[PDB]
């Protein structure tokens, strides 16, 4: 329940629409490696978030999430396919609302949404 | 109830504790008990032109388990099954209150048999894959469904079976049906 | 006649599997309250462990029989220790509801056989460390002359229990507990139990 | 003066009826009276008031909403729903007596009882492993009442008897009630108060009388009170619980008493039956009658 | 009858992977998480792992009866120390080895240096046929971790106490060489029982010379 | 039941890269860093890496059965030395190779020389259809550093201990001829072994011959 | 990290705003090519990023929480190099003066903390990545 709706069903349906078959090509040609690198960054922040027990995001994880947004923008600039994927799934906007909420729960559902995106992207291939 | 039931259960490891009056108390191997309960339901529908219904409860207990506890717990199962509307089969845990058509076809026919044939035909996957699917399905969190998809992506299974498993996991009733089919197959494939 | 109430908490130092289904599930679930589903400590487990420890330290002994009851021929004695079930405390309920912590945990264990070196998985449910149970004990003062002695014995038992385990695979590190005797207040009779302490 | 005593149970109770593996959800008046006698002996009180003048009922369920009563045994003008029905709330009691409760209402009443949940706890005994042999596992059936529920009863007697009952119930809160009261079961807290709805209900004259306690009359009363009456003979038995009776535990003489809810057209005052046999003290069994009159 | 505590510490010399379960793996997260006590969310060494490793090593040193199918067929010293469950002849265990928790000292030295308690080691599996890797994440425990091992010894036969403690010394020396937990064959598990403090908690037994 | 402990030196002949993920990398910095002991924050040769490389080299040396889809099915000497997992034929692992940590001698040599133990190597992928290059930064371990590797061998079959230690020596030689860690086909991972001492820590076996 | 004039804070979103402000479409010959910081390309940006990279690696390897004197002299050389490069090319001069990096290195020198230098490195990352993104 992040924003507008944005849920795991949104992830499955958006991967379905952006899927096109010629071979299977998703999000105008996004390889699984770029998505895996993005998920690796997600894992790097998520491990630190999970290890801490307090329900409020610390300053360190907030700075790491701003870094994650910057990395998202860099990846979009590097490859058009990653840019189209980021725009169609609005991941950076979810990062922004996670920053706005300052709650561990919102980050956790954001990570769940990202993992659902990865899972459905692999499944439809 | 008395003369025909002996013919009904012939060939199965069943010891009829008592046909009594209308109620039937029966003890045997779990596989044979369930199969013969289904055959009994079908024969009971054939008899009396299908205007009579009967509710049954099936319970799983270890061999060393006391008989009194087996009787009491299966009785509570049948009480829960008859608590619903007309015929029900309260197989195993109270959360598995099924119907006769549902158990015979929707559980042991459309789901169990494809899983079995995939297991025996495949040379790479075994019981651990089924246990992973069961762990995914038992979890109530939605994300698990997506995880299931990922597993089914690298499962090397047939595409038709993959899509059917995904569809079953999406729906609630079909999810519990697939859970029961997986548990039954694991029980049948143990040791 | 007098009855002395001993209330307190049973702080869990290692996951307590007080013991008491589907494939790939908890093979040995702990006992739960039938409605609340909260894990509990059966008072029979406490009574049995304390009786065993007191018997081992003492050594059928008259002290054990007079404290924990005897049905033997001739010597019929009413048990003086009524150890009620220890239920999950509200404070631990709140502390576990925060941080979205499950009341129990599922320890995965195995057993390497000495012949084939194969392992056997085992999902033991244990009440998670840091869970507090509101234990409750009643002492029956049948005779005023041997109160103190019995209390000494009780203390010994409790001391032993704090170095031993409660129910479960304790030798494998389960169910170590600490009694926090919140009070010892007389509930029936005029007997004064201020000077008696369990620990 | 009739006092309503409500027991809220902190721990699950055994309340066996014929064995240890079962768990009835109530106890008869004889069980409660024997518990009161044991308490009055431990507290060194005098048993004259419990015996000569004290009339108590069984333990009956009560929820957050309604106080339940036994279903009277009266003729019905479906049938399985009424047979399964056991307890009737006080509000729906006079309606049931007049027959306005249909099968659907009876089934809804039966499902409306939220007294609690009955479970079976399996226990072990390790008194043989230390010497030689194996552990002996047994099972105890317990019944955990829902948080707002409880078991109530009514007591009738003199003011002195009411005070003595209050003292005995205060001691019983910690003594425990039911079986396995020394192994963690039966602990409860009791509240004694004047009853308003029950006082109005019992001060009602009807054509029939309903037993509220397990009772039985002597020879002279039984020759007149058996006129076209519907009842249920329950077998009250058990071993003797005392220290000054025999070297080994000795069973009582078998007793049979009318169950609660039995309907009799003639009211009989019961007597306390001595069920002792070769013992140092008479083992009493409560069989006095608590009558509630109704119209059908 | 006395009760003796052997509270001390365990110095991990390499990673320590005592796996667990009950948690589904988030995609790309740790495949095999280390067991953690849920309340503190810290890696622990369950007393079952310690007792099993000590018993297995001591049984190997003393000698296993050929064709030993059960643990209760070990040498009588092992059964006397670690416990046995035969039919009718049951021997109580004099050793009770508790869960070893993450030490507060190690917790402080890991909060300093800004170091995570566990290390997500990144591994692969090169197949023998296609020579293709297979990524794996194992949540090992870092080298600076110290665990507060707590052992209770119950003195039942006073004459065998000395021999039993010699057995314990041999077993702990064997454990100083052998690993604790899984993956020990591939670098994990190395430990050293450097820190000890033995004293009689309950009774009158002499614990100075132990 | 004696444990024979090998302790020796692994001196890096060339740069050593052993990758590990989960580290945030700055733009233009090391894209693929080396594994680090989180405590010492120093490069480390994991015991898993050494054991896997040695087993792979030995199994290639003696031979691989065709269609070998699993590691359990292999030459039985490797099963005895390193372990097995086959259903009904589990063989215990007699070799427990542990992590190779950064020695104080080489660390102090670098400290006196004012050298960092790691190095950043610049490389690039030149697609040849368009002659377009894509650069990358790999971390390596500075040549001249030294690690201390510590193996423990359990003597279960006394008759074949000589053959088993001969196999260990042969595997060590195979690790000499080859690389360890990341892409050594392009020049990384060269190492050197210096066997410091072989002894029998626990037991009564004779270690003079070995 | 630090503070600029008019009360504006230094952050990664501030780097985004800075790169956006200095973005002009500047169509030429009917072709829409994006120019940043009045003629600045990405080659100069990568050179400056590598200059930051060396000191970042040196500070990241060290475990000390306080900036070493060697890293302090690294940063002084960084200031000299930045001034030289800004003097060389006007576009680089506008870039340096608009992003206030030359003041930021002074702030990180005054703070004398490894964390502050890491935050400044992250800020320069934001600058270069966001310039790549808007292009
Ligand atoms: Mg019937």
């Amino acid at each position: 329940e992040l924003a507008k709706m944005i849920d795991l069903n949104f992830a499955r349906k958006v991967v379905e629409e952006n899927k096109r078959v010629k071979e299977i090509v998703l999000f105008n040609g996004l390889t699984t490696s770029k998505l895996r690198n993005l998920l690796e960054l997600i894992n790097h922040v998520y491990t630190k978030v999970y290890n801490s027990d307090d329900t409020t995001l610390s300053e360190d994880v907030r700075d790491e999430l701003e870094y994650l947004k910057v990395k998202f923008a860099y990846e979009s600039g590097r490859e058009p396919a990653v840019r189209t994927f980021i725009e169609k799934t609005y991941v950076d906007k979810l990062v922004d609302v996670v920053l706005k909420k300052n709650t561990k729960k919102i980050f956790l559902d954001y990570c769940k949404y990202f993992e659902a995106l990865v899972a459905y992207a692999k499944f439809y291939r | 109830f008395k003369f025909e039931l002996s013919n009904i259960l012939k060939g199965a490891r069943i010891s009829v504790i008592y046909s009594g009056g209308d109620d039937l108390f029966l003890i045997g191997a779990w596989d044979d008990v369930i199969s013969k309960a289904l055959v009994l339901r079908k024969a009971f529908t054939r008899f009396s032109a299908g205007k009579l219904t009967f509710s049954a409860g099936i319970g799983m207990y270890p061999v060393k388990y006391p008989i009194s506890k087996m009787a009491s717990e299966t009785g509570v199962l049948e009480d829960l099954a008859k608590r619903g509307e007309k015929n029900q089969v309260a197989l195993w845990n109270d959360s598995k209150v099924f119907g006769w058509s549902q158990l015979e076809e929707q559980i042991l026919k459309e789901k169990m048999i494809p899983l079995q044939e995939a297991l025996t035909n495949s040379q790479e996957h075994g019981k651990s894959f089924l246990y992973k699917m069961l762990e995914l399905l038992r979890n109530e969190d939605q994300i698990n469904i997506a995880r299931l998809a990922y597993l089914l992506a690298r499962s090397s299974l047939s595409e038709e079976l993959t899509q059917s498993i995904f569809a079953w996991s999406q729906n609630k009733q079909q999810k519990v049906e697939l859970i029961t089919a997986i548990e039954y197959l694991v029980y049948q494939i143990r040791e | 006649y007098s009855k002395i109430r001993i209330v307190g908490k049973i702080d869990v130092l290692t996951g307590l599997h007080i013991g008491g289904s589907m494939i790939g599930a908890i093979a040995s679930p702990v006992v739960r309250d039938p409605y609340s589903r909260l894990p509990i400590i059966p008072g029979s487990s406490i009574k049995g462990k304390m009786r065993s420890l007191l018997a081992k330290h003492i050594g059928d002994a008259p002290e054990i029989l007079r404290l924990f009851g005897s049905s033997q021929k001739g010597a019929i004695q009413s048990s003086r220790l009524q150890i009620s079930d220890a239920f999950f405390s509200k404070a631990s309920q709140e502390e576990f509801d925060k941080k979205d912590l499950a009341y129990t945990e599922t320890k995965f264990e195995n057993t390497i056989s000495r012949l084939t070196a194969v392992a056997n998985p085992r999902q033991i449910e244990r009440v998670t460390r840091g869970a507090s149970f509101d234990f409750h004990i009643i002492y029956n003062v049948e005779n005023i002359n041997e109160v103190m002695a019995d209390f000494e014995n009780i203390k010994t038992a409790i001391h032993l229990l704090e170095n031993d385990y409660l129910g479960g695979g304790g030798t494998r590190g389960n169910g170590r507990i600490r009694f926090v005797i919140d009070s010892i207040d007389t509930v029936v009779g005029d007997f004064d139990s201020s000077n008696l302490s369990i620990k | 003066v009739v006092k309503l005593v409500k027991l809220t149970f902190k721990s699950p109770v055994h309340f066996g009826m014929k064995r240890l593996s079962d768990s009835n959800h109530t106890i008869a008046a004889d069980t409660l009276f024997s518990a009161l006698i044991i308490e009055a002996l431990q507290q060194q009180l005098e048993l004259s008031h419990l015996l000569n003048n004290l009339v108590i009922t069984d333990l009956f369920p009560y929820n957050k909403t309604s106080y339940f009563l036994p279903k009277p045994l009266i003729r019905i003008e479906g049938y399985k729903a009424f047979k399964k029905l056991t307890y009737i709330p006080v509000e729906n009691y006079s309606e049931y007596l007049r027959g306005e409760i249909d099968s659907l209402e009876a089934s809804k009443i039966a499902e409306s009882l939220n007294l609690g949940k009955a479970s079976l706890s399996t226990k072990v005994s390790l008194q043989a492993v230390d010497h030689n042999g194996e552990s002996e596992p047994y099972s105890v059936g317990n019944f955990t009442f829902y948080p707002e529920s409880g078991l109530y009863f009514l007591a009738k007697g003199n003011a002195d008897t009411i005070g003595q009952l209050e003292i005995l119930m205060h001691a019983l809160q910690y003594s425990g009630i039911g079986g396995k009261r020394s192994a963690g079961y039966g602990q409860f807290r009791c509240t004694i108060e004047d009853s308003g709805k029950f006082d109005s209900l019992l001060s009602q004259t009807g054509n029939i009388a309903i037993l509220l306690s397990s009772a039985m009359a002597s020879d002279e009363e039984l020759v007149d009170c058996l006129e076209d009456a519907r009842y249920l003979l329950k077998k009250r038995t058990g071993f003797v619980q005392s220290k000054t009776y025999a070297d080994q535990l000795v069973k009582k003489k078998d007793f049979y008493a009318f169950s609660a809810g039995s309907t009799f057209y003639q009211k009989f005052n019961g007597k306390i039956f001595d069920v002792s046999d070769n013992g140092r003290h008479s083992v009493y069994r409560y069989a006095k009658a608590f009558w509630l009159e109704g119209k059908i």
